[PDB]
């Protein structure tokens, strides 16, 4: 890995997008195999 | 020789450490952040490269290779629409039964409940009705399978993947010189015999030789399944004979000036085709033929290497008067040094063709079975019409762009240049005095109308029921136009469009084309079109012309094209830059689409498209209300905005029910927009300084500064904001009513 | 449909008149380039061109006219 | 001067011999402008992929393990699409691969030969000389085997039969 | 110094310098003087190789067939599939080709026409100027003779040998 492209890597935007995306897909996944959660179950 | 290739090897390594450092190409932003402001600054210049540099050969080089950029994004577009054409839609199922199964080409995951927007799109398929009109375009070229999608997918994909290394190479590897890209005559050559020539007649190649034959057994009834490949009808001309016996000939006929010979596949026929409600491929084919053979001759026109050819800076200097003084002479300097000149020019003529296409593609459909599909009209319309407009509002701000920055007065001395900033104000005044004459005559219409339907009289009110504003010149055009076949066009069968008058063609008990008569509301309505269009060019032309100075500023060319004000002295100097003009034209052009939309939708949905039933009736879609209520505001606030909005608010729980979501998010962005709009820089600044004693209570505060957009950058997030809900929201009603109803 | 005709020797005779009507023309108007001295290749070229051209567009102006 | 393979072509000027089997061979220019190294460890990962797919189209069809069905290996792709015999070969060539990129990126650094993945257990190359003879014989059986697996695949598309019985008739 | 028609004299052009074989100062529309001197001679030899290889093929066709069973065999070879198997060959060879006429315009050491073949070894020394004048005036017979032959087959549907012995 060269350093100066993993430093444009590590700028903000690419970050927010890849960060936000991932956190993204943490959501859709959970709502797909856990969906309708209007609720914490007791 | 004079125009040759010149060519400098590696001038720029191919290195990621630029990469790493954002606003490496601004001196000023190379140094690295303080404030916020910095940020935004980084990207809102970066694409200026005459800011950065003074080098034309550069500046030059980067506009090269960030063209093969958009186009590798455009090629790389048309492969993605092509391979979900081909793995995503029920594009077979459309060629069995095109009048009745809805275009679809986008599906969509189920995850939260958005499956809802799978609808029922006929074909036993589900998925997002599409509105492009690329089933048509598929139609019109031969495709008859999914295999060729794929191949077209992957044929945009290779070309992306070439224009993407072309820019590389073209930049990094092997950049051009100045003297290379100061050929106007050659570039104009090439462009017009190669680029436009070669590809119409490359294209008529393919009509004639594919589009023709499939279309033809396509239209007779066969299942496209048994329609030979493209490829037998190119080897074997007895399968083509068949179908136009003139193919039994070979090109004889051609080289020997025996045209007529070819009559049965190149014809002039004109109308709609009854089968499809689209125009004549044969017809297309003679057309785009015989716009090679035009082309191609223009492109020998200008002076190159060799003796032969126009000189295009004596063309101009040879044309001048005793009114303009030195008439065209400076301006072959202009256009072969400014770019921005270049990009004002090339911007404004695009959008006038854009105009020109949305128009000429309503009125005569070239595409089968795109007439009947009232959604994608429409779409293609509208869409069209903002992008000509936006991008003649563009040509104004880059040729503002060149006054500010590229003009030089000692290079042009009593030239039309010259002599049009000197006649300035007669300009701008004789404008805003007609702008204010067109306002009068032609809203007081509206207003009075309404006052007098308000106050119980009806006969007093401009109507064809009442007081006349009859369009007799555009009336009797029509009656020439329906009159030309035979007597002005002797060998047209028909009239080139419907619309101008003639026979109701119907395509599977839908109108395809009828007359559009025109009335008081039309005169009213152009007149609203011709007022609007003349206030946009106001603005844009008053920027313009009092970029550099005014009486107001002395030294505006000093501030440069885009700064907020010169302070509040004066009384007040706001937005006193041609920026600011284009910001305010903007608007206005927003203003003038929205209404030639607003008039199209109307006046096609009550007078134009409906359904065929027996005895030859054509029942509309409103039911012929454009003529009594598009008079009043009133009417086009009940009969057209309210009416017609009943199908985007009602389509909750539907497959229509993401545009009613868009629709409501187009109206919070557009109203978030005002905040940026109305307010300014030194209360946000304020509570900025307020938010920043609370971080640093907690010992939080970033090191980068957190500063208030900038009143450029207020007025530029305002209008944005505000473009994207009007148009968000006049895209969710117009596609949910259309959807709907057609 | 206008009438055009099968290849002859009229054809022919107005596609050569075009053609060295073209090549004088050429000879006498372009500014950029005894009386035949300088006269080269791409003059040539572009006079005989506009010969073809000229003589394509007299013969269909001809057919349909019936001069033929 | 010129290419020793193509006497009418010039010597591409980065195919100066440091790399075995080098004939000058390049007439798109493609050593022009990409970088060599990358452009020889894709020849010999390809190559080496073509040689096993070959040994694979010989014995496949000589040998056959008894927990299998008996098809053909092209019908056997899609046959262990379906079983997941393919998924577990796309799976774990990929886990190889991803130590493929780290060497290629040692590679881009000049620390790694394009083609040394230093695997030589059995210790067949001694000294040098055989090692350079060999280099030599496994870029010609590469580009060989590269032409014989696509010969073997489009001559079983056409004709619906492999290799050995299309040998025994024409 | 042959000077082929004496009114118009000689081209003064990077060609007929003498240098270049088989010049016989012949081109009265100077075409030698707005296109490149190596591409023309370059057409012109493949053009001739090609020739004679034609009017070879058609002299031995007519002699005799290879077992197992002009424009007409052009078209029945298409239906067979054969054209596209002599396509390939020439299309890959051609690119090379390609590539090798783009280097010489580019300015390497390669001679129009020459590819470095000579497997004989009867090129090497004073032979091949005397060769290259064979080659180039055989060139342009064939030509010539490719040419007529053909349209007698479009006149009478037969070989030429066959309408000679005929
Ligand atoms: C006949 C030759 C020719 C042709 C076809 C073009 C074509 C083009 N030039 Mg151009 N140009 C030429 C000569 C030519 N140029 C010369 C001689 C000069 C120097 C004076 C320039 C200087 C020049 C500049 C400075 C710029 C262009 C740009 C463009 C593009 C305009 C955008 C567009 O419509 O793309 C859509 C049209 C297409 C045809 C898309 C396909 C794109 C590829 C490149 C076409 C390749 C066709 C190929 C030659 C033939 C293969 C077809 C078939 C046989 C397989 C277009 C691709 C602009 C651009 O965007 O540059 C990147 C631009 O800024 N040109
Ligand atoms: C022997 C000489 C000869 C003869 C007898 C003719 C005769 C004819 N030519 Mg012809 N032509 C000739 C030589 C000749 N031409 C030459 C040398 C060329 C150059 C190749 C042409 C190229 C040519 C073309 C390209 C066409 C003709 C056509 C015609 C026919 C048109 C009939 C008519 O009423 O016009 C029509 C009269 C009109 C007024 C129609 C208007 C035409 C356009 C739309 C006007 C556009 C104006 C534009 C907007 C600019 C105006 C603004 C201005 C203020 C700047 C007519 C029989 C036409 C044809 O074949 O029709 C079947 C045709 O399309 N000619
Ligand atoms: C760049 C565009 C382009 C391309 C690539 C082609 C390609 C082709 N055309 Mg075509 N054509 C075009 C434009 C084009 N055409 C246009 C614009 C017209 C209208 C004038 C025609 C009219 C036309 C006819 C009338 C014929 C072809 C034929 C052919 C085929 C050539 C076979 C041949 O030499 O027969 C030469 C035949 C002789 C008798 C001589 C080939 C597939 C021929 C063919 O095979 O039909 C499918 C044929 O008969 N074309
Ligand atoms: C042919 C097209 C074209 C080209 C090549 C240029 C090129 C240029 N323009 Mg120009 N312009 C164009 C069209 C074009 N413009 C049009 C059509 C308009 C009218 C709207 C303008 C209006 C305009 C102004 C007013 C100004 C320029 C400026 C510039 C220069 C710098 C631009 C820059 O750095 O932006 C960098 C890129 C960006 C800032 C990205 C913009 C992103 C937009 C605003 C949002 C897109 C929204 C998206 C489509 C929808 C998302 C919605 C979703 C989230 C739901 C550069 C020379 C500026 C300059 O300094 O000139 C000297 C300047 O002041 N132009
Ligand atoms: C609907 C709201 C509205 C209205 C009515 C106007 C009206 C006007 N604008 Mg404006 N504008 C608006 C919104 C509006 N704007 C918005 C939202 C923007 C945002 C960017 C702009 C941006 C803008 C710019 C940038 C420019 C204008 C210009 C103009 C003038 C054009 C001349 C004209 O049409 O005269 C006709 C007048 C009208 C249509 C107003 C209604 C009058 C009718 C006929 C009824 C009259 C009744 C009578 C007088 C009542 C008498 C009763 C008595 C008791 C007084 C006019 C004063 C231009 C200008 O001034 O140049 C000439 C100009 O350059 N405006
Ligand atoms: C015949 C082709 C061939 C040849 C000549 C070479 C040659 C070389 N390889 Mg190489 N290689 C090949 C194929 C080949 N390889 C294939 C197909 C792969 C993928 C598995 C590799 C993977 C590979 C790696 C990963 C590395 C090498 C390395 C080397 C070098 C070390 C010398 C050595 O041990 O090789 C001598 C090889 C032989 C003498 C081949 C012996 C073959 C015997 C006869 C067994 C045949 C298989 C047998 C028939 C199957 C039994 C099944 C049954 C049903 C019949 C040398 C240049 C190393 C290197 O460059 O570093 C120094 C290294 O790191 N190679
Ligand atoms: C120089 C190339 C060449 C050569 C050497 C051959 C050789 C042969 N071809 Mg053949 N062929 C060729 C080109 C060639 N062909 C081409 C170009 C075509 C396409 C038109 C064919 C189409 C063709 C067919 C359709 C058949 C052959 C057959 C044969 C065989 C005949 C048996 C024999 O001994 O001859 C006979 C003995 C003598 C002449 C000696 C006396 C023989 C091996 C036949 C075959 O193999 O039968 C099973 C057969 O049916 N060929
Ligand atoms: C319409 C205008 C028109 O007829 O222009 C005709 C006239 C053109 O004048 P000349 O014949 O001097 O122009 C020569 C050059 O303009 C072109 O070669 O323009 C003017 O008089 C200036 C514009 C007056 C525009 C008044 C508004
Ligand atoms: C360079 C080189 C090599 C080589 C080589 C080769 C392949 C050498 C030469 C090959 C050929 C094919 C030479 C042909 C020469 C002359 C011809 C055909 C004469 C007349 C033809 C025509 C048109 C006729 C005719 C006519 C007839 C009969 C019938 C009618 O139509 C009438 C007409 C009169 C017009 C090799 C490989 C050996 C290696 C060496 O180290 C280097
Ligand atoms: C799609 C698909 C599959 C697949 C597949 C696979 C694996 C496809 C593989 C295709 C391959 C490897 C094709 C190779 C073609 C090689 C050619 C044309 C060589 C030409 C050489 C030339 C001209 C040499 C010329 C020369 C010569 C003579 C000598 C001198 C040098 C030179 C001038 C270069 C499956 C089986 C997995 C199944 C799946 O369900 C569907
Ligand atoms: C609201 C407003 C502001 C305040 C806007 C602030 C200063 C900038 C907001 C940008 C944010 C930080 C980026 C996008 C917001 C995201 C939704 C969440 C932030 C993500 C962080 C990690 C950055 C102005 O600066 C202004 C200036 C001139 C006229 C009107 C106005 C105006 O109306």
């Amino acid at each position: 890995m060269d350093s100066n492209f993993l430093k444009y890597l590590s700028t903000a935007p690419v970050l927010f997008t890849v960060w936000l995306s991932f956190t993204a897909s943490f959501i859709i996944e959970a709502n797909r195999f856990f969906p309708d959660m209007l609720y914490f179950p007791m | 020789k004079k125009v040759s290739i010149t060519v400098d090897r590696d001038p720029v390594a191919t290195s990621f450490e630029k990469w790493a450092q954002p606003g490496h190409f601004s001196r000023t932003l190379a140094k690295g952040p303080k404030t916020t402001t910095w940020i935004w600054n980084l990207h809102a210049d970066v694409h200026d490269f005459d800011s950065h540099t003074n080098s034309l050969e550069d500046i030059s080089r980067k506009i090269f290779s960030a063209h093969f950029g958009q186009l590798s994004i455009i090629f790389l577009w048309l492969s993605g629409m092509y391979f979900h054409g081909a793995r995503f839609s029920n594009y077979s199922a459309w060629l069995s039964n095109p009048t009745a199964v809805k275009p679809s080409a986008q599906v969509v995951w189920p995850i939260v409940g958005q499956e809802i927007l799978n609808g029922d799109v006929g074909g036993g398929f589900q998925g997002v009705q599409v509105t492009s009109g690329f089933f048509q375009i598929w139609r019109a070229s031969g495709i008859t399978s999914e295999v060729e999608l794929y191949w077209c997918a992957l044929a945009g994909l290779l070309m992306s993947g070439l224009m993407i290394f072309a820019g590389w190479f073209h930049y990094h590897k092997a950049a051009p010189k100045l003297e290379w890209f100061q050929n106007a005559e050659s570039m104009l050559n090439h462009h017009l015999s190669g680029l436009l020539g070669l590809g119409c007649l490359s294209w008529a190649g393919h009509q004639i030789h594919i589009s023709l034959p499939v279309n033809k057994l396509l239209d007779a009834g066969v299942a496209p399944q048994e329609i030979p490949l493209p490829h037998e009808f190119l080897v074997n001309r007895d399968l083509m004979a068949q179908l136009y016996p003139s193919f039994s000939k070979g090109l004889v006929p051609f080289f020997t000036l025996n045209w007529s010979e070819y009559s049965d596949f190149l014809t002039f026929k004109g109308g709609l085709n009854p089968v499809t409600g689209g125009l004549w491929l044969s017809d297309t084919a003679h057309h785009h033929l015989a716009l090679a053979v035009l082309f191609i001759v223009a492109g020998h026109m200008y002076r190159t290497n060799w003796g032969i050819g126009h000189s295009m800076k004596e063309i101009l200097e040879a044309h001048k008067g005793p009114f303009t003084g030195e008439g065209h002479k400076g301006l072959y300097e202009i256009l072969t040094t400014s770019w921005h000149a270049q990009l004002a020019i090339n911007l404004a003529m695009m959008g006038s063709v854009s105009i020109i296409v949305a128009h000429h593609m309503y009125a005569m459909p070239p595409y089968p079975y795109i007439a009947t599909d009232y959604p994608t009209q429409l779409s293609i319309f509208t869409h069209h019409m903002w992008i000509g407009g936006f991008c003649v509002v563009g040509g104004a701000a880059h040729a503002g762009i060149f006054m500010v920055r590229d003009y030089n007065p000692a290079q042009n001395y009593n030239n039309l240049l010259d002599r049009v900033i000197r006649h300035r104000d007669a300009i701008i005044s004789h404008l805003n005095w007609i702008c204010i004459f067109l306002g009068f005559h032609s809203f007081g219409l509206y207003i009075h109308n309404d006052t007098m339907r308000a106050l119980g009289r009806t006969q007093d009110m401009f109507s064809d029921t009442a007081i006349q504003l009859k369009p007799v010149f555009a009336q009797w055009v029509q009656s020439i136009h329906t009159l030309a076949p035979g007597n002005t066009t002797p060998n047209a069968l028909a009239t080139a469009s419907y619309a101008f008058g003639g026979d109701v063609v119907a395509v599977g008990n839908k109108v395809a084309m009828m007359p559009i008569s025109l009335g008081t509301a039309d005169f009213m309505v152009h007149h609203i079109h011709a007022f609007t269009i003349h206030v946009t060019v106001l603005i844009l032309l008053k920027g313009v012309l009092f970029s550099r100075n005014s009486r107001l500023i002395p030294d505006k060319a000093n501030l440069g094209f885009r700064f907020p004000c010169d302070g509040p002295g004066r009384g007040g100097t706001c937005q006193s830059s041609a920026w600011d003009s284009v910001f305010l034209g903007l608007f206005w052009m927003y203003n003038c689409i929205s209404v030639v939309i607003f008039h199209f939708s109307w006046k096609m949905q009550s007078d134009v498209w409906g359904t065929v039933q027996a005895d030859g009736t054509v029942t509309h879609i409103t039911g012929g209300n454009f003529a009594q209520s598009a008079i009043t505001i009133n009417g086009w606030l009940r009969d057209f905005l309210w009416a017609q909005a009943s199908q985007v608010i009602q389509s909750y729980g539907s497959a229509l029910s993401a545009y009613g979501l868009i629709f409501l998010g187009a109206h919070f962005i557009w109203a978030f927009s005002l905040m940026f709009l109305f307010s300014g820089r030194g209360y946000w600044q304020e509570l900025i300084e307020s938010i920043v004693w609370a971080h640093n209570k907690l010992n939080v505060a970033p090191a980068i500064q957190p500063r208030a957009l900038s009143i450029t950058q207020g007025r530029a997030v305002g209008l944005a904001h505000y473009l994207l809900g009007g148009i968000g929201t006049t895209w969710a009603f117009f596609l949910a009513r259309i959807i709907s109803v057609g | 449909v206008p009438q055009t005709v099968a290849w002859s020797a009229k054809t022919g005779a107005v596609m050569v008149l075009s053609n060295i009507l073209c090549i004088v023309a050429g000879r006498y108007v372009i500014q950029v380039k005894g009386s035949f001295a300088g006269f080269g290749l791409p003059e040539l070229l572009a006079s005989t061109s506009l010969g073809h051209i000229v003589g394509s567009g007299a013969i269909l102006g001809l057919s349909y006219v019936g001069v033929l | 001067d010129f290419s020793a393979a193509v006497p009418f072509l010039k010597r591409p000027t980065n195919l100066d011999g440091q790399y075995i089997g080098d004939v000058g061979f390049d007439p798109l220019g493609f050593s022009d402008v990409f970088d060599l190294r990358v452009l020889r460890e894709a020849e010999l990962k390809h190559g080496r992929f073509a040689m096993l797919a070959t040994l694979g189209f010989i014995v496949q069809e000589l040998y056959t393990f008894p927990f299998f069905p008996k098809m053909a290996p092209v019908d056997a792709h899609d046959y262990f699409v379906k079983q997941g015999g393919g998924s577990q070969i796309i799976f774990w060539i990929s886990f190889v691969e991803l130590f493929g990129v780290v060497a290629l990126f040692e590679t881009l650094q000049g620390k790694r030969e394009p083609g040394d993945f230093a695997f030589d257990p059995l210790g067949l190359a001694k000294d040098e000389a055989t090692l350079e003879r060999y280099r030599l014989a496994e870029v010609k059986h590469a580009r060989l085997a590269m032409i014989a697996i696509g010969g073997f695949i489009h001559q079983y598309w056409v004709t619906k039969q492999t290799v050995l019985e299309q040998l025994g008739n024409f | 110094m042959p000077v082929a028609i004496p009114p118009l004299g000689r081209p003064e052009t990077d060609m007929f310098d003498g240098s270049v074989p088989g010049d016989a100062g012949f081109d009265p529309l100077v075409i030698s003087g707005w296109l490149d001197s190596r591409w023309l001679r370059e057409a012109e030899v493949k053009h001739g190789r090609v020739a004679m290889l034609a009017a070879a093929g058609c002299i031995a066709q007519d002699l005799f067939t290879f077992p197992g069973v002009m424009s007409a065999l052009h078209d029945a070879a298409v239906k067979a599939g054969s054209m596209q198997q002599m396509l390939w060959p020439i299309a890959i060879l051609e690119t090379i080709s390609i590539a090798a006429t783009i280097q010489m315009l580019q300015g390497s050491g390669r001679a129009p026409g020459d590819f470095g073949f000579d497997p004989l070894g009867l090129g090497k020394g004073a032979k091949a100027e005397r060769m290259a004048l064979c080659e180039i005036k055989n060139g342009r017979l064939a030509m010539i003779g490719f040419s007529g032959m053909m349209h007698h087959y479009f006149i009478t549907g037969k070989g030429p040998i066959e309408l000679l012995t005929s």
